[PDB]
């Protein structure tokens, strides 16, 4: 499953 | 900014046989950005209802695309595809070499 | 044998025409098995492969919550980039986005993988310690140095070594036999005379998994690599892959040379020759 943590470069 | 020109291969999935149901490729690949347009010619004609992959790219961060359609190969039907993009002076038609 | 997971993200600006597009498709190892377009009539996370399909519906419905926030992240990104370069607000732009996990046959991970590009050239990417990061220039350090303050490698090192691995053992599990295998290639070389002087060999591969090859021509053990014509590798359509590679050799002097195919369906690689 894809990732549930963001960051914004 | 970066741009690539697609490398194009039309080819079957299986080795064509006369009379037997086998699937038409198109694959474009190594290109940038992502906006491109394929179509797949029977006898210089355009195909309709013709399938594509789901946008994806290499480690090198270029793109690629699969365009398909079932067909039954012929001696006397010519297939051909059809590549347009931003790096291209003009659509690129690659002819279907059985042998290729 | 060894297995990767990842995830490819692609989003493309549209100034004064809404959002931008935002794609993602999931592979284990060469298989795509989902998919996700923001463009789509209802953005979904939608299967393409048979092994995910026995999910249930609140698997989707979770990973498409993901999805449309990673959206709206990835425009965000786009906005701090476009600030970074110092470019117009009025043309199109891309950013690609590509992690996940490589595991060995024992199912621990090997490597895990998370880095970037923008406009298709390297921007940054988390380096094999999950712990530090390699910045491509000068605006990429801008990145850089945000991420290393907030300290934000520990989250991604948490879902690398984590989640990435749990997820991709429980792909592996629903998928058995389509995942485990090693189709190799079927190979065979064809002769076509150009002249009286010269005839091009080519060598093929059809129907291997997964798409790593090495396709070489030899001439007495020795390599063929600038008269080598090799084609790049191309999908059947079938979850299979093909290749060739050729080379224009003298006439009479066709025993001289050698096909080599190394794959992973292959313990020992092949010799091809043309008495
Ligand atoms: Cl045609
Ligand atoms: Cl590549
Ligand atoms: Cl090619």
């Amino acid at each position: 499953s894809p990732r549930w943590y963001f960051f914004y470069l | 900014m970066i741009q690539r020109t697609p490398k194009i291969q039309v080819y079957s999935r299986h080795p064509a046989e006369n009379g037997k149901s086998n699937f038409l490729n198109c694959y474009v690949s190594g290109f940038h950005p992502s906006d491109i347009e394929v179509d797949l010619l029977k006898n210089g004609e355009r195909i309709e209802k013709v399938e594509h992959s789901d946008l994806s790219f290499s480690k090198d961060w270029s793109f690629y695309l699969l365009y398909y359609t079932e067909f039954t190969p012929t001696e006397k039907d010519e297939y051909a595809c059809r590549v347009n993009h931003v790096t291209l002076s003009q659509p690129k038609i690659v002819k279907w070499d059985r042998d290729m | 044998g060894s297995h990767s997971m990842r995830y490819f993200y692609t989003s493309v600006s549209r100034p004064g025409r809404g959002e931008p597009r935002f794609i993602s498709v999931g592979y284990v190892d060469d298989t795509q098995f989902v998919r996700f377009d923001s463009d789509a009539a209802s953005p979904r996370e939608e299967p393409r492969a048979p092994w995910i399909e026995q999910e249930g519906p609140e698997y989707w419905d979770r990973n498409t919550q993901i999805y449309k926030a990673q959206a709206q992240t990835d425009r965000e990104s786009l906005r701090n980039l476009r600030g970074y370069y110092n470019q117009s607000e009025a043309g199109s732009h891309t950013l690609q986005s590509m992690y996940g996990c490589d595991v060995g046959p024992d199912g621990r991970l090997l490597r895990g993988h998370d880095q970037y590009a923008y406009d298709g050239k390297d921007y940054i990417a988390l380096n094999e310690d999950l712990r530090s990061w390699t910045a491509a220039d000068t605006a990429a350090q801008i990145t850089q140095r945000k991420w290393e303050a907030a300290r934000e490698a520990e989250q991604r090192r948490a879902y690398l070594e984590g989640e990435c691995v749990e997820w991709l053992r429980r792909y592996l599990e629903n998928g058995k036999d389509k995942l485990e295998r090693a189709d190799p290639p079927k190979t065979h070389v064809t002769h076509h005379p150009i002249s009286d002087h010269e005839a091009t060999l080519r060598c093929w591969a059809l129907g291997f998994y997964p798409a790593e090859i090495t396709l070489t021509w030899q001439r007495d053990g020795e390599d063929q690599t600038q008269d080598t014509e090799l084609v790049e590798t191309r999908p059947a359509g079938d979850r299979t892959f093909q290749k060739w590679a050729a080379v224009v050799v003298p006439s009479g002097e066709e025993q001289r040379y050698t096909c080599h195919v190394q794959h992973e369906g292959l313990p020992k690689p092949l010799t091809l020759r043309w008495e």
